RNA sequence: GGAGCCAGCGAGACCUUGGCCGAGAGGUCUUGGAAACUCCGUCGUGCUGGGGAUAGAGCAUUGUAAUUAUUGCUCUUCAACGAGGAAUUCCUAGUAAGCGCAAGUCAUCAGCUUGCGUUGAUUACGUCCCUGCCCUUUGUACACACCGCC
């Protein structure tokens, strides 16, 4: 497993950082461009609580990154029991993130797309599971 | 293995399970004929949809109807329900679109509580 | 829509821990299910009652509605309890007011504040509505003033900030309606009264109802949710209760 | 933010409490009352022209609106979300009403009749619903599944007859005249349809 | 433009002496600019 | 082919109830005339001749539709409102019907208790279901 | 006899009393015609009512 | 959880535990 | 006691009338295990419950 | 357990979905 | 015997001069423990 | 010429009676009465009296409270088995509102050989008050067709259900005779002399 | 009077499925741990087959040691009540209202409180005319348009 490049974005958070922190605390433009950064760092999700720049500093990791890949996401929401199944089920197209169908295992949700990940309709798998109910309506295509 | 659909058809607490399959005309709840539902007053609801699109499409087919939960009323509509939704669901998946679109407009036309669930979630009315 | 008010209330309840050890700490401001709208959007309230309720306890829920500035009285009629507070949730309602009675006397009043908590329930004593005077005439529904004393523990503060938010941000300087709120024993008193400014002091008139009012529980979600983490309970049988005082 | 034409200047700008992502906006003909649609609230913000002041935030949304239009004759409000519901909104008048209509999926795009009596919204399903906007009924359907042409994409490791990447139209809008639709999703196809017909007049690549 | 590549579903691309030509303007070339003042701030 | 279930619930009994009294082979107890089939009630059955009968024929399609009953069963069935207490039905009339049936070979006593159609019995019941439908 | 009208405009700001609405209604028999009315029941546009008399002239009723 | 838990699943899973222990 | 309730409970013996029961609301009782409780209210039927 | 009943994931996916007496006992 | 629980308080008339009393002081000062414009 | 849509005859193993059949040709209120040949004799009453959809029952569970004016949507039929539906102790028995109204058009229809329904109509459109009074003393004021129709239906049910409540006619019979009567315009009708009552205190204070 | 049947909440010896007696209440021997409503019939405008208070006579249960009450059943007895003055309170969609079922989970409740499901409406959904409660009379308000000293 390489990281280099979530490396990559974690060190250029630090260094943005660094560089606001080098910049009067009193400028407008310091402060804007820090809350800017906490705003897409939390819409993300890498953030999961609204933080400080000096919790930027250091709570941002590769892990978190890793956290938001999409097959982990489904791996803690209980569709796969794996991770390398979940890359499968993407790689397969059963998977879908609310408007669209999302293919590569390297996208990550965002904070609000948590909610609407969810399997493409007529997948034969969603087929299995409310059969296993007995929840399977022939109407719905599912 | 032989042709066959299942759907639900919901209404308050009833709920009604049809499965639709080939046959030679077998419309059955419960065990029982249709001609037997109970009460008599509104056996027509649940011939309304068998009486819309025509019987002629049933001659190919038997259903089984298992109802349970809500009173009498909210059974019957659950009947009801549930036979329209079979009956489209089959004549998807082993009979064409084009007959599907025919039988969604004329239910929809007469009425549309016979393919989406009539549920009546509580409204504040009042802004506040 | 399940998944996110679930999230939401793992992370709900993620921040009243966080409050609290940052509390102990400060120990060694408005609580945060207010502190993103305090003094910004008007709450949206509404008061019901249970099911099948008595003409009084229909006339006390009307009484309670004129009581709060922007509360909109709503019929419970067969109404079950997570399609309420659903429905409520999604008209964008911020409290809900829920009455009980016996025989036709109030007996309990709970109030549970929107999305996730906190819900707290009281018991009233000594109800005397205003429906119990004779040419007594209409209220005055301007934003009243708020008197709160008395209230000194943290459990105290806790109590006066549910209670705070249930009126408008804001009330004009020579507003003339005054609403009070006096700690006595854990028992706190309500009264309304309408004042003139005299050339040598101020005189009252007491608008009514009168109740008191005692918190006997406290949780931390919605009243629909029974498993809700309790923040607090009223302890009734211990040897100390009935000398121990909490507000 | 509202712009000037004759002028060429943005005289007005709105925004949020909290800085919430629009998405969609509609405009009341009178040009009185603008209303926005996000992603991440379920509320449908409400602005006056005029002052430029948040009048009032529509709520009863149980999904995230996808859309909105003000009616050019009656000024009714139609929105519709993901939540697999539509909802018509008299704002104007004493009264506020809401008169909510369920629909068989999530519904992306709505398109309404300048006559203002009918409402059309594309669904996930591949289907455009007309709806009698004073009734609340459904009126027509047409099927959209079929006709879409869609194209496996390089990286594709499935077919695309199986594919179920975009059949549906993310986009619509009547004719003028008012029997035709014109509608258009993530795909390599646009297909013109006739609504009282229910057929497809000719599709596009 | 890093961030958002990542979490962006559809295509995303990559942001971007001598007299120099303003390659577009706010406003049009006929429109003076007495003209864009209304008759309250003049 | 034919079976109880397809014919209506009342025409059945009607019909069955009749063929017990044209058969005239089930005993019937001496105090019909004077019961009401429950305390609740208040009055004696007014089709004194063949109330019987006719609760003979009820019984009679209940076993076939349940496998296995008991008095206490048909107690609560034929029970009804009376606060409200709902009363069950009289015990001493439902266990004479359940004896006089298994004399005429209707019912016969069910494995671990109760009381089955016997298979007599089921013909039994089918043939007067072909008759209300001829 | 008894002439129909057919209602076009549903005044508002009347002053009228409560439960009464002024409206303006053009006769079937003649679509130029038209007449100002006083209404009790719930009223829109493009309802037809039926006028016994037709001559008189509606004022507002406080 | 391969990953790890961010920090508002980490104090869910604890009162689970606890919760399971009585 | 001879009916329970979770913690509710019903009791008897103890007082002849309701009359009896009357002054005694609010009193403070424990059982042998010592759970402790409270004398709630007094029942009309029968007397002294 | 109700805390689990409550927050069921309904589309959570596991591979494990697709799948005389003692003469009685004797004949068994 | 013991009183488990705190007596229901009762209200007398030198409760409520003592009640309208202190709701005067409160107005006579202009302290109201109110919610403000943020 | 000839359309054929069907080449087999239609057996169902399950039976149908052959009524259901009839039915399957034409929809009819409870299978007997048709709504083909039922006009609005009146004008005014077209778009208020609403029976172009036909019904085989009167129980829809329609939403018909929701907007302002869906009730002119409603079948009409409806409208007064609703009526008929009061005094609390009847209330939410809407079953023994169908049989009752199935009960009066069968004494309808026995009584006078015109299809009932039809008789509905016309009593509905006759004993509407065309002009009514509002108290200032009074004045009269006009009667949009809505109120024309609701109030139609409130007296014709009400003075049915006041004639028959302690008399040995049932419901159903005084329902029908009341009904009739409206249709013929007699003044025996309870309905028409409240009707002709009211107009003429319009004429009074006129 | 018969017959037909449909729910959802709820689990800290006693419950029980079944058999036998008794008209019933209720006894005795054993196994495991819902109503309203609908269909067919009788009755019939008569304080009547509505009403079941009071009273008498019996058949039983529970304690406890009394001929004590207690809770049910059987017959007879057969009242007030025939829609409610002056006045007054509340109410707009699963709402008013009718219907039953369950739990008594630290406050209040013991045929009372809460919860649950079942049947299910009429009218209005517009107005400031009356009443009452308020807001404004430094556009301050970023274009166009309208306005122009309480
Ligand atoms: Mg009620
Ligand atoms: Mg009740
Ligand atoms: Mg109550
Ligand atoms: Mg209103």
């Amino acid at each position: 497993e390489d990281y280099h490049k979530y490396n990559r974005i974690c060190g250029d958070i630090r260094r943005l950082a660094n560089k606001l922190s080098l910049l009067p605390p009193t400028d407008p433009f310091r402060r804007k461009h820090e809350q800017l950064l906490l705003d897409k760092l939390y819409a993300m999700g890498v953030l999961t609580t609204k933080s400080k720049i000096s919790d930027l500093e250091n709570k941002v990791t590769v892990s978190a990154i890793c956290r938001r890949r999409l097959p982990v996401i489904m791996h803690r929401l209980k569709m796969a029991e794996t991770i390398q199944d979940a890359v499968k089920f993407i790689e397969q197209g059963h998977v879908r993130v609310g408007p669209n169908l999302i293919n590569d295992p390297a996208y990550l949700v965002t904070r609000n797309m948590e909610d609407y990940v969810t399997w493409v309709d007529n997948s034969k798998i969603k087929k299995t599971l409310l059969r296993y109910r007995n929840q399977i309506d022939d109407f719905d295509f599912s | 293995a032989v042709p066959s659909v299942q759907t639900f058809g919901k209404k308050k607490s009833a709920t009604a399970v049809a499965h639709v399959k080939a046959g030679k005309g077998l419309i059955k709840v419960n065990g029982s004929p249709i001609t037997l539902v109970e009460p008599e007053i509104l056996r027509f609801k649940v011939y309304e949809p068998l009486l819309l699109v025509g019987l002629d499409k049933f001659s190919n087919i038997d259903i089984r109807v298992r109802v349970t939960g809500g009173g009498h009323v909210s059974q019957v509509y659950a009947i009801r329900q549930a036979i329209a939704k079979g009956l489209v669901a089959y004549h998807q998946k082993y009979v064409d679109e084009q007959s599907k679109n025919e039988l969604k407009k004329a239910f929809t036309s007469y009425d549309r509580t016979l393919l989406i669930a009539d549920s009546r979630r509580p409204e504040p009315k009042k802004f506040g | 829509m399940l998944r996110r008010q679930a999230r939401e209330r793992r992370e709900y309840l993620y921040r009243k821990a966080q409050e609290l050890q940052d509390s102990q700490l400060q120990q060694k401001q408005v609580d945060d299910e207010y502190a993103a709208t305090s003094g910004i959007m008007d709450p949206r309230i509404i008061v019901t009652t249970s099911r099948d309720p008595s003409t009084r306890l229909s006339q006390f829920a009307k009484e309670i509605k004129l009581l709060f500035p922007n509360a909109v009285r709503l019929n419970r009629g067969n109404y079950v309890m997570p399609n309420l507070v659903d429905a409520c949730k999604k008209s964008g309602t911020t409290d809900l007011v829920v009455l009980h009675e016996h025989r036709g006397v109030p007996t309990s009043l709970t109030i549970s504040h929107f999305p996730h908590g906190p819900t707290a329930q009281f018991s009233l004593h000594n109800v005397v509505m205003r429906h119990d005077i004779i040419n007594a005439g209409n209220q005055s529904e301007v934003n009243p003033h708020l008197i709160f004393d008395n209230f000194t523990t943290a459990l105290g503060k806790r109590v006066v900030c549910i209670l705070k938010h249930l009126f408008n941000a804001g009330p004009k300087k020579d507003s003339e309606r005054v609403i009070t709120f006096a700690n006595r024993g854990d028992f706190i008193s309500v009264r309304q009264h309408v004042y003139v400014r005299t050339r040598e002091g101020v005189e009252i008139a007491e608008v009514g109802p009168r109740f008191e009012m005692r918190l006997f529980e406290l949780r931390l979600g919605t009243l629909e949710n029974k498993d809700a983490d309790v923040e607090w309970q009223l302890r009734r049988f211990i040897r100390t209760a009935n000398k121990k005082d909490y507000l | 933010r509202a712009w000037d034409l004759i002028r060429y200047r943005n005289f007005r700008t709105f925004t949020g409490t909290e800085r919430i992502q629009f998405n969609c906006l509609a405009v009341d003909p009178s040009g009185e009352v603008v209303c926005a649609g996000s992603l991440d609230n379920f509320d449908i913000h409400v602005w006056s022209v005029q002052t430029g002041q948040l009048l009032d935030a529509l709520s009863g949304h149980e999904g995230p609106v996808s859309c909105l239009s003000f009616s050019q004759e009656n000024s009714v409000l139609a929105s519709a979300s993901w939540d697999k519901t539509i909802r018509i909104w008299s704002i104007f008048g004493r009264s506020q009403q809401v008169e909510p209509i369920e629909v068989y999926s999530d519904v992306l795009a709505l398109s309404m009749r300048p006559d203002g009596k009918e409402v059309a919204v594309s669904t996930l399903k591949g289907q455009i619903s007309i709806f009698n906007i004073e009734d609340a009924k459904q009126v027509g359907n047409i099927d959209c599944r079929k006709d879409i042409i869609s194209g496996r994409f390089n990286q594709d490791r499935f077919t695309a007859k199986n594919s179920e990447r975009s059949k549906f139209f993310t986009t619509i809008h009547y004719s003028f005249d008012g029997m035709a639709i014109v509608a258009g999703g993530n795909n390599n196809s646009i297909c013109l349809y006739d609504v009282p017909n229910e057929v497809l007049l000719k599709r596009f690549i | 433009y890093k961030l958002d590549v990542l979490s962006s579903v559809h295509f995303v691309p990559k942001p971007a002496e001598t007299p120099t030509i303003s390659m577009e303007d706010a406003q049009p070339l006929y429109m003076s600019n007495a003209s864009s003042l209304a008759p309250q701030e003049i | 082919g034919v079976s109880v279930r397809d014919v209506a619930a009342q025409d059945f009994i009607n019909a069955y109830a009749s063929f017990l009294q044209r058969q005239g082979k089930l005993e019937v107890p001496g105090y019909v005339d004077i019961v009401k089939t429950s305390s609740g009630n208040e009055m004696p059955p007014q089709d004194a001749e063949g109330w019987f009968y006719k609760r003979a024929a009820s019984v009679a399609r209940h076993i076939y539709m349940r496998k296995q009953v008991g008095v206490g069963k048909l107690n609560k069935l034929y029970g009804g409102a009376k606060p409200y207490k709902h009363i069950d039905a009289s015990g001493s009339i439902n266990r004479k019907v359940l004896q006089a049936l298994e004399k005429i070979g209707i019912v016969e006593i069910s494995p671990k208790g109760g009381r089955r159609i016997s298979e007599n019995g089921q013909r039994d019941l089918d043939r007067i279901a072909a008759q209300t439908l001829e | 006899p008894v002439t129909l009208a057919k209602v076009i405009k549903v005044l508002g700001r009347t002053g009228s009393r409560g439960g009464v609405t002024q409206v303006r209604v053009e006769f079937l028999e003649d679509t130029s015609r038209t007449i100002v009315r006083n209404v009790k029941g719930p009223v829109r546009e493009n309802d037809i009512l039926v006028l016994m008399e037709s001559e008189r002239e509606a004022r507002r009723l406080r | 959880n391969p990953y790890g838990l961010n920090e508002v699943d980490d104090f869910a899973s604890k009162r689970e535990k606890v919760l399971l222990g009585q | 006691p001879y009916k329970i309730f979770k913690n509710t409970a019903f009791i008897k013996d103890m007082f002849s009338s309701a009359m009896e029961v009357a002054r005694f609301e609010g009193a403070q009782i424990k059982t042998v295990s010592g759970i402790r409780g409270e004398i709630k209210r007094a029942l009309s039927k029968p007397e002294g419950h | 357990l109700r805390e689990k009943a409550k927050e069921r994931n309904p589309d959570e996916y596991y591979h494990a979905m697709h799948s005389s007496m003692d003469q009685v006992k004797l004949l068994k | 015997f013991d009183r488990t629980a705190k007596p229901v308080p009762v209200i007398t008339s030198e409760v409520t001069e003592s009640l309208e009393d202190m709701i005067r002081r409160r107005i006579q000062d202009s302290n109201f423990d109110d919610l403000q414009r943020r | 010429f000839e359309v054929v849509e069907e080449f087999t005859p239609v057996v169902l193993a399950t039976p149908i009676p052959e009524e259901v059949q009839q039915a399957q040709t034409e929809i009819k209120l409870f299978n007997k009465w048709s709504f083909e040949e039922v006009e609005v004799k009146d004008a005014s009453l077209v778009d208020y009296v609403q029976v172009r959809q036909p019904i085989f029952v009167a129980h829809t569970a329609g939403r018909y409270a929701n907007k302002r004016f869906r009730k002119a949507q409603c079948p009409i039929i409806e409208r007064l088995t609703n009526s008929l539906m009061m005094n609390g102790r009847n209330n939410g028995k809407k079953l023994k509102a169908v049989r009752i109204i199935k009960h009066t058009l069968d004494i309808i229809n026995v009584l006078t050989d015109q299809n009932p329904i039809q008789v509905v109509v016309d009593a509905i459109t006759n004993t509407g008050p065309r002009e009514d009074t509002t108290r200032v003393r009074r004045q009269a004021v006009d009667v949009s067709p809505l109120r024309r129709v609701n109030q139609a239906i409130a007296l014709l049910t009400i003075g049915a259900r006041e004639a028959a409540f302690r008399n040995i006619k049932t419901i159903a019979e005084t329902l029908a005779e009341e009904l009739i009567n409206a249709a013929k315009g007699s003044s025996t009708s309870y309905a028409i002399k409240k009707k002709d009552e009211l107009e003429r205190v319009a004429k009074s204070n006129r």
